[PDB]
């Protein structure tokens, strides 16, 4: 804890470029695991409709599937408009 | 038979002439420049975040228009 501080000071005095590079790399490595918006990015990626949604045949036993796009059932994007 | 006239230095003496190196300091500290750079980076990051989220919503809208028109 005392020799490494001196090593850090010497590196800052001799190779500032390497100090900055290593700090940036470590931050980029560890920050994404501690961020709450990573799952938000995943959800945004999952919400982009690249292909056509093929409808399902009504067997009369799917209350959770809407019968029209404007019905209350199905997923919602209201979380995205507040972002 | 007038007085001797010759090129000579003026009465008393010529003004002192500078010769030493003169390079003023003329700069801010490193801390200030690093702080300004990091602040600019953070401001840009936040502005880009807003704009990119808006662009994602716009892309979703256009994709939905295509989905409506596909059949
Ligand atoms: C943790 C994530 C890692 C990934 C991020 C980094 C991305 C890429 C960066 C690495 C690229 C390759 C590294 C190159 C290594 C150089 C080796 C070397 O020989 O170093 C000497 C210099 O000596 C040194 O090793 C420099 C000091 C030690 C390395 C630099 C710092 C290491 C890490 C220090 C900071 C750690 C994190 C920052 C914390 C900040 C503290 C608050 C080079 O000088 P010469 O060319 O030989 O000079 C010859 C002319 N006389």
């Amino acid at each position: 804890a005392g020799r490494i501080a001196s090593f850090l000071k010497n590196a800052w005095a001799k190779e500032p470029v390497l100090v900055a590079s290593f700090a940036i790399g470590g931050l980029a490595i560890i920050l994404p695991s501690l961020s709450p918006y990573t799952n938000y990015a995943i959800r945004i990626n999952r919400a982009t409709p690249y292909n056509y949604p093929v409808p399902l045949r009504d067997d009369g036993n799917m209350p959770d599937v809407p019968s029209h796009p404007q019905d209350p059932q199905g997923p919602s994007l209201e979380w995205l408009k507040n972002l | 038979a007038s007085k001797v006239k010759q090129d000579m230095p003026p009465p008393g003496g010529y003004g002192p002439i500078d010769y030493k190196r003169n390079l003023p300091r003329r700069g801010l500290s490193g801390y200030s420049m690093f702080a300004v750079g990091i602040g600019t980076l953070l401001f840009g990051y936040w502005s880009m975040m807003k704009w990119n989220r808006e662009r994602r919503r716009l892309q979703i809208e256009d994709f939905e228009a295509r989905i409506a028109l596909m059949p």
